[PDB]
RNA sequence: UGACUGCUCCCUAGCAUGCUACUACCG
RNA sequence: GCGGUAGUAGCAUGCUAGGGAGCAG
């Protein structure tokens, strides 16, 4: 309040009339004494509910800008990992067996489900039980798709490596049994 | 969080947040600590800070406590009450507080370097608890400083007894190996296993402990635990005990040694003892004697 | 009136997912809104389905009269059971079951 | 009475089996829910008390994790 | 209350305006007194009640701190807790079998696999000194989980497979004590 | 790891209205 | 004697936001 412009009038009125009071005031100056810091007082209360209105409405900007800086801040993290993750899935598409179809094409445009079961090196498996896994997995290599693939790894449910001679018609009962075989494409 | 103000021997919550181990400090420590001591900082269930977006006056000094948070000052929601205020600090158990007549042992200990004379013979001179303390703000010293020096590293693999090392440029190195340098070491991004090293002699001449198979770019640098905190004293009053009750005793006697059969007596009706024995003054054969 | 199944309301005070009902005092006002569903129960022929809400006005009762006295115990603070008494009497309940709609 | 005291058992008996890692092992954990299923459901405290010992057992098979005379001379069955 | 700075107001103008009535005076000099107790009343039903409103919100404050340090302690004590309960549990339900399979594996008797409740049902326990063995099990019969189970095979340590009529307080001191009895149900 | 909707209880902050006393100028 | 006007404190209602929790399909 020391540097609101109505704090000069207050001052003076106050000392005027509160200073001034052993002194000998007559009924005449008492007025004086009493309505010269009244309407002072009521312009300086009315001077400082404004102040009071002008500091929230400011402090409601340095707070509602703090936010649009930390939107944009974020804004430019996350068009950052996306432009990061579509460079990276890119990288893996082996442009001599993919641009092979692509060229086949009547006009370009192909089934999206026909790309991974022609363009692609790896097969999983996922077997649930030994009957599934003799029909489908038999020996080190097996056919699917039209091709042919050979065995590499055969990790179970817990993830530990299975060989292809625990696998028995009588050790099966001691596996984890969702097994899933990893294979990698032939010629 | 519900700690103990062992300085009081006070359970409190608070602790002093700039400060070495941050201990619990009770509403009449972190009182004087703060304003003499500049620890502008105190720690609780939560921080004692602002909270009201990019604030940066982080100090319990006259923060508020309103609208369930520590607001400031300088942008002022006040309608509320000072955190400091009436001779204590706001916080759980600001009823039950006992105070301190002691008011520099902060003041005196958590700015040193924890190495004058006057603050370890004012140490000896402490309780049991407070110097256990004392010992442990010791030992975090130690490791605090601990990750303040240099690393060693080899990015060019040579022929063996016969390699170079860099520590490092421009700062305050001397170190008795005494506890020897096991970093672990790196390849490309991850960690590779890589063994203990000594380093004595020092091209430089490399001696060799042990066999190892050094890689490029290999690091060294230590990495030590914090001590965890102890709940029992130092040392025990003295109290003889009833009689030598409870216990197995031989018939059979040693005779080569003219002082066994009384000290044994001795030990079977004394607690505690303390000796001051310079090597071989029955470390080595007198165990064994107890033992049989 | 509608009223629920009773097992789903007991077992719904038995059953939950830690720090949440496995200490009452932390959480008083999941069995507020317990009981509002459970009120309707008062009302049934039944007086083994009476119980459910009387069972759940007196726990309401003793997870205050615990928080009010653990904190007086640990820390010498008193605290006013002015505006807490109406969660254990039937009428804070039995207003949600009634026409002219308040808040 | 007895047959709420066996179903609340069980479900601080696969709370402190699902705490020790048992989890790792999908050849167990597979059995061990399916016998806290089963008690869950039981209709009888004589055939719930039988998949009450099974259950149990995995517990006392899993050695050093929990110190049994410890947690039997807290103030508890002798 | 009381000890409030602002309280030596509303007792001398509540004294004064007070015996002013006794001695009395013109109607005047009550006006200008009334006209300083209610200039100096409203400063004290002003500071006792932003008081008023503190206190209670003190009272707050410094309760969800106390719930925010129990609900900390409930949550980082749950393993010590929860076997607490267990075993808490465990003794008032006084049943036979689980009392017997509790009493066996505190002395030392544990199994090794699930306790199976069908009728051949195979079980390997570890009896570990001669009085649990003596206790248990005598001739081809042995006594677990309030079941009578066969004795099909005993084991030492590696494999030494011990006969049943060798093992008596006497070639006992022997062997590898720790056994490993196989039995199946009965019936 | 935790979807889309709807209803409802409790606590805190802000805005406007509704009967009063206090101020002060004005009638 | 009364009315209007502008601040200040105090008690309830409705609405708009944030936070925690409960139920239903
Ligand atoms: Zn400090
Ligand atoms: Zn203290
Ligand atoms: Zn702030």
């Amino acid at each position: 309040f020391s540097s609101l412009p109505s704090y000069a009038a207050f001052a003076t009125a106050q000392e005027a009339y509160e200073q001034a009071v052993a002194n000998g005031d007559s009924e005449v100056v008492l007025k004086k004494l009493k309505k010269s810091l009244n309407v002072a007082k009521s312009e300086f209360d009315r001077d400082a509910a404004m102040q009071r209105k002008l500091e929230k409405m400011a402090d409601q900007a340095m707070t509602q800008m703090y936010k649009q800086a930390r939107s944009e801040d974020k804004r430019a993290k996350v068009t950052s990992a996306m432009q990061t993750m579509l460079f990276t899935m890119l990288r893996k598409l082996d442009n001599d067996a993919l641009n092979n179809i692509i060229n086949n094409a009547r006009d370009g445009c192909v089934p999206l489900n026909i790309i991974p079961l022609t363009t692609a090196a790896k097969l999983m498996v996922v077997i649930p039980d030994y009957n599934t896994y003799k029909n489908t997995c038999d020996g080190t290599t097996f056919t699917y798709a039209s091709a042919l693939w050979e065995i590499q790894q055969v990790v179970d449910a817990d993830s530990k490596i299975v060989q292809l001679s625990e696998i028995s018609m009588d050790n099966s009962p001691n596996l984890a049994w969702p097994l899933i075989v990893t294979a990698l494409r032939a010629n | 969080a519900v700690g103990a103000c062992v300085l009081c021997n006070s359970q409190t919550s608070l602790r002093c947040g700039a400060c070495i181990r941050r201990p619990f400090l009770c509403c009449k420590c972190c009182y004087d600590h703060v304003i003499s001591t500049s620890h502008k900082l105190v720690l609780s269930v939560n921080p004692y800070v602002c909270n009201a977006p990019g604030c940066d006056v982080t100090d319990v000094t006259q923060l508020y406590l309103g609208g369930m948070s520590y607001y400031c000052k300088s942008h002022k929601p006040p309608i509320s009450f000072p955190l400091c205020a009436n001779g204590q600090v706001f916080g759980l158990y600001k009823n039950t507080c006992v105070g301190s007549d002691n008011v520099t042992d902060f003041n005196a200990i958590a700015t040193c370097d924890w190495t004058n004379a006057g603050d370890y013979i004012l140490a000896n001179t402490c309780t049991e608890r407070l110097k256990l303390f004392a010992a442990e703000t010791l030992k975090a010293t130690e490791e605090t400083f601990k990750l303040s020096y240099g690393i060693a590293t080899v990015r060019e693999v040579l022929s063996d007894r016969e390699l170079h090392l860099s520590w490092e440029v421009g700062k305050p190195p001397p170190l008795n190996r005494n506890y020897v340098f096991t970093g672990y070491r790196v390849t490309k991004n991850s960690k590779v296993q890589i063994g203990e090293y000594t380093f004595e002699k020092g091209a430089v001449v490399y001696r060799g402990t042990t066999t190892y198979k050094l890689n490029v770019g290999d690091y060294f640098v230590l990495t030590s635990h914090t001590v965890m905190p102890l709940s029992a004293p130092t040392l025990v009053p003295q109290e003889h005990y009833v009689r030598i009750t409870g216990l197995y005793p031989t018939l059979n006697i040693s005779d080569e040694f003219s002082s066994n059969v009384a000290n044994y007596q001795k030990v079977g009706m004394q607690k505690y003892s303390t000796l001051q024995g310079p090597p071989g003054t029955g470390k080595s054969h007198f165990a064994i004697g107890l033992a049989l | 009136l509608p009223y629920p199944d009773p097992s789903r309301i007991l077992g719904a005070g038995c059953f939950v997912d830690d720090i949440v009902k496995t200490d009452g005092t932390l959480m008083i006002e999941r069995f507020v809104s317990l009981a509002i569903d459970a009120y309707p129960l008062t009302k049934h022929p039944n007086q083994e389905y009476a119980d459910v809400f009387h069972l759940y006005l007196q726990y309401i009762r003793k997870l205050h009269d615990e928080l009010t006295g653990h904190m007086l115990d640990m820390y010498s603070v008193m605290l006013t059971n002015d505006n807490t008494s109406r969660y254990w009497e039937p009428e804070f309940y039995e207003a949600m079951y009634t026409p002219h709609t308040v808040l | 009475s007895k047959m709420s005291d066996v179903k609340c058992t069980s479900v601080v008996l696969l709370s402190v089996l699902q705490q020790l890692r048992v989890e790792s092992s999908s050849k167990l954990w597979a059995q061990c829910v399916q016998l806290h299923n089963d008690i869950l459901l039981a209709k009888d405290t004589t055939e719930a008390f039988e998949k009450m010992v099974s259950l149990l057992s995995v517990l006392l098979s899993m050695q050093g994790a929990v110190d049994i005379n410890k947690l039997c001379e807290e103030m508890l069955d002798n």
